[PDB]
RNA sequence: AGGAGUGGAGCCUGCGGCUUAAUUUGACUCAACACGGGAAACCUCACCCGGCCCGGACACGGACAGGAUUGACAGAUUGAUA
RNA sequence: CAGCCACCCGAGAUUGAGCAAUAACAGGUCUGUGAUGCCCUUAGAUGUCCGGGGCUGCACGCGCGCUACACUGACUGGCUCAGCGUGUGCCUACCUACGCCGGCAGGCGCGGGUAACCCGUUGAACCCCAUUCGUGAUGGGGGGGGAUGCAAUUAUUCCCAUGACGAGGAAUUCCCAGUAAGUGCGGGUCAUAAGCUUGCGUUGAUUAAGUCCCUGCCCUUUGUACACACCGCCCGU
């Protein structure tokens, strides 16, 4: 076969792009009314995760790869 | 979710990668008494083992 | 026992199929003894080459 | 627990099989002349022979325990189930991998292929066998690739 | 005229009432969920048929549901649906309707024009 | 003699199930025509019969001579 | 070379304990034969051991579907500072000569 | 001299141009067709997609160390399963 | 003389294969192989991850693969005979006795054994037919489903149906005594055989003890201006 010209469609992929503070202001969120810092994440009672990640609340569906609790604002 | 993201796909019925272990090729398999080698490699081991050539 | 293999990979020439044998030939013997006479009988550096099972039924 | 015969033959040509090509792949630079394989009850074994004896036996025994953790832990073969044995040469019945090893490790320094020829012949006819013949397939003098033969001696081909 | 059913039972009668009755009448192709095991990729594919059949409106064409490893059909419930089929050009368009129960989705997949009936090869005279 | 229902000539058929032996002209056929719904469906033994390709795997790649002269 | 290092770790361990050890090549295991039962991606130490020997500290070879190494004073010395391992372990190998 | 005497009729993996990307060759008239000892959706397609890992060690450039393959849930979404 | 034929004898008065020149073919195999003629080989995809359409698509188009092709025989079984093929595997898991539902498998403990132990005296094949088909294309080959594997599909792999051919396109096919064919038993994929193939039985034969014709190879003599050797050399417009 002949060399396709792969530049028509998808000449190449690059690699993921994100937008990230050198010291984290979203994982960590302040405004509690307290000197230190708060938690007013409800703590999830899977501990087989990591325990740098920092639960976060979405609007819809849900990430997190092996338990994936059903829940929502209402 | 992680079973289709990767590995969805076995092979139960594999002779290539089940194949002629001792080197590296698929061909020249039979399942009878576990040769694993090669038709070329079997004559050159035939003798050794004791094989003979009388027909 | 006999094994036949082509030799051509490819088909190219004749239809030579290596003919090989392997004719194992099998003895028995069935022993109404002591077992220290026949141990020392037959533990005696047996010749390579002769494969040689004790089977008690 | 009881096993065939057949099937075991066949597995044991498996062993011998990859034993022999690793030998011949690795050991073609330390001399070594006639290798060959035992048994003793629920024990294998591996022994080679040379004219180079401790050459072959290896410094630091390094290559003894290093090629057998290979067999031992590639054919399933149990913890210290292998070991080397002894020998000696009888007589020059077997005389053709020393010279074959001669002129191919003058070849790889710098030396012509049929003056390897010319003394691989003279020394194995001095060693008093019957004939010889070095066939060398490929290039020597120009793009085709003649196979050069050499004979020299009787050779037969028909006959028990 | 006449419209045509199967065995009596029409598309409303298949859809209804489950397989209680057809549990010893179930066809090939995956009934071993008794004698070799059960699979999965039926739970997403459950909730993107009701994607699909949920938020459609009438009296327009209903999405594109793109297979490349057909799926299995399992009911005609997901009748409705146009579905493209991974030729490897364009999409194998299949407007779904209660006749396709028992095949398989993939069948109405062709990539070739029947063969020219033109001229032979050059040495034609042997 | 109590011919069983797997063993009837016209078993669990297309449209209808009927167990009853009765043969007459101008109709039988036509219920032996259930190619009717195949050949509507246009599946892939439907596709197959369009142009007139082989359904049972004769290979038939340039011969079949009998009656194509 | 995409694998977690913690089993490059738990392998050079293993492989300093016992001294040399066997590779299979194959993408189509699920699970490794000698480390069973713990679920290893094999391409991705496929690739280790591809860059060690390329790398140029074990000295490379393909031998025919099975893959051995080869160990050696600078092969043994280069593992030793790579993994930081004590000036007091021994390879289990060189037993009483 | 004579028996199948083939092919004549639907009657192997390979098989000639073979329309589509494809039903192609690695063998070409006693040296191609039971050919790589193929019960062809595959390892029982080499010509096909895209998610599947992007093999770079060895002088050194980039903030002169955090530029995340590996983490799935009814709208994104060249399979929602990346 | 080497020898040859017949006869008497003898189990055998030539059984088959095995090994098989010197030298070469500008042969096959890197698709048995990471040494080897190589522009995309800067890890851009042939498989790693997917398997859809098909070498199952149609016209002389090269391929032994074509069982059977009918009163010699197709039906149904009364029936009576060695395969001496072989069939339970270190990271192996694929070979129904005792009782029954069944058209196959399906099984509930369950295929007796690592084998001359267990399949076994392996009742497989032309046969005294155990209803029918006394001369004709006919009784003569002859579209839905219940279930090995991730998916029966152009039925790959069981149940009822809607039964060309005349000894057959002109056809570089083998064969001379257990041999051609028939038929049968198996082994190569083994998730269960193989439309071929490889071994082995059974039934079992008519011409031959010769010759270069028409086919190939070989030898001797002879001619040659050929030696890359007639697919040569070479002359003229």
């Amino acid at each position: 076969k002949k060399r396709k010209k792969k530049s028509y469609t998808t000449p190449k992929k690059n690699k993921h792009k994100r937008k990230k503070v050198k010291l984290a202001v979203l994982k960590y969120y302040k405004v509690d009314e307290n000197g230190k810092i708060s938690r007013l994440r409800r703590e999830c009672p899977s501990d087989e995760c990591g325990a740098g990640v920092f639960m976060a609340s979405h609007f819809d569906r849900h990430y997190c790869g092996k338990c994936c609790l059903t829940y929502c604002f209402n | 979710g992680h079973q289709q993201l990767y590995w969805s796909h076995p092979r139960k019925f594999g002779q290539g990668s089940r194949s002629c272990r001792v080197c590296s090729n698929r061909h020249g398999l039979i399942r009878k008494y576990g040769l694993n080698m090669c038709r070329q490699c079997f004559r050159q081991y035939a003798k050794d083992i004791g094989f003979i050539k009388l027909d | 026992l006999r094994i036949t293999t082509r030799k051509t990979p490819c088909g190219e020439g004749s239809k030579t199929w290596d003919r090989f044998q392997m004719r194992i030939h099998k003895r028995l013997i069935d022993l109404h003894s002591p077992s220290e006479i026949v141990k020392q009988i037959t533990s005696i550096s047996i010749e390579p080459g002769v494969e040689v099972e004790v089977t008690i039924a | 627990v009881q096993i065939s015969k057949k099937r075991k033959f066949v597995a044991d040509g498996i062993f011998k099989a990859e034993l022999n090509e690793f030998l011949t792949r690795e050991l073609a630079e330390d001399g070594y002349s006639g290798v060959e394989v035992r048994v003793t009850p629920t024990r294998t074994e591996i022994i080679i022979l040379a004219t180079r004896t401790q050459n072959v036996l290896g410094e630091k025994g390094r290559r003894i325990r290093e090629l057998t953790a290979v067999v031992q832990k590639r054919f399933g073969f149990p913890e210290g189930s292998v070991e080397l044995y002894a020998e000696k040469v009888a007589t020059r019945g077997l005389c053709a991998i020393a010279q074959a090893e001669s002129l191919r490790y003058k070849l790889l320094g710098g030396l012509a292929v049929r003056r390897a020829c010319y003394g691989v012949l003279r020394f194995i006819m001095e060693s008093g066998a019957k004939g010889c013949e070095v066939v060398v397939s490929g290039k020597l003098r120009g793009q085709r690739a003649k196979s050069m033969k050499f004979v020299d001696g009787l050779m037969i081909h028909s006959g028990d | 005229f006449r419209k045509f059913t199967y065995r009596g039972v029409d598309l409303d009668q298949l859809l209804d009432m489950s397989y209680e009755q057809l549990m010893q009448l179930y066809s090939a192709r995956q009934r071993r969920r008794l004698n070799r095991g059960l699979r999965r990729k039926q739970h997403s594919l459950l909730k993107r048929l009701r994607k699909a059949k949920k938020e459609a409106p009438p009296m327009e064409k209903p999405e594109v549901v793109k297979t490349h490893l057909r799926d299995m059909i399992i009911l005609p419930e997901m009748v409705g649906s146009m579905v493209g089929v991974y030729n490897g050009k364009t999409f194998n368009q299949v407007e779904i309707k209660p006749e396709m129960i028992g095949h398989y989705l993939g069948e109405f997949s062709i990539t070739y024009k029947p063969v020219k009936h033109g001229r032979p090869g050059i040495g034609a005279t042997h | 003699y109590k011919i069983p229902d797997w063993f009837l000539n016209r078993q669990k058929d297309v449209k209808d199930g009927k167990y009853s032996q009765v043969l007459a002209n101008g109709l039988d056929n036509k219920l032996r025509e259930d190619l009717e719904r195949l050949k509507k469906i246009r599946a892939h033994r439907g596709l197959r019969h369009f142009w007139g390709l082989r359904v049972r795997g004769q290979h038939t790649k340039t011969t079949g001579r009998r009656g194509r002269t | 070379m995409l694998m977690p290092k913690k089993n490059r770790i738990a392998i050079y361990e293993l492989l300093f304990k016992e001294g040399v050890m066997v590779a299979k090549k194959d993408v189509h295991m699920p699970k490794h034969p000698e480390l069973a039962d713990k679920n290893v991606p094999n391409l991705h130490v496929m690739k280790a051991m591809q860059s060690l020997k390329s790398r140029g500290y074990v000295k490379e070879q393909f031998a025919w579907r099975h893959f051995y190494w080869y160990l050696t004073n600078e092969g043994i010395q280069y593992l030793r500072d790579y993994l930081h391992l004590p000036p007091e372990i021994v390879p289990a190998t060189l037993r009483r000569s």
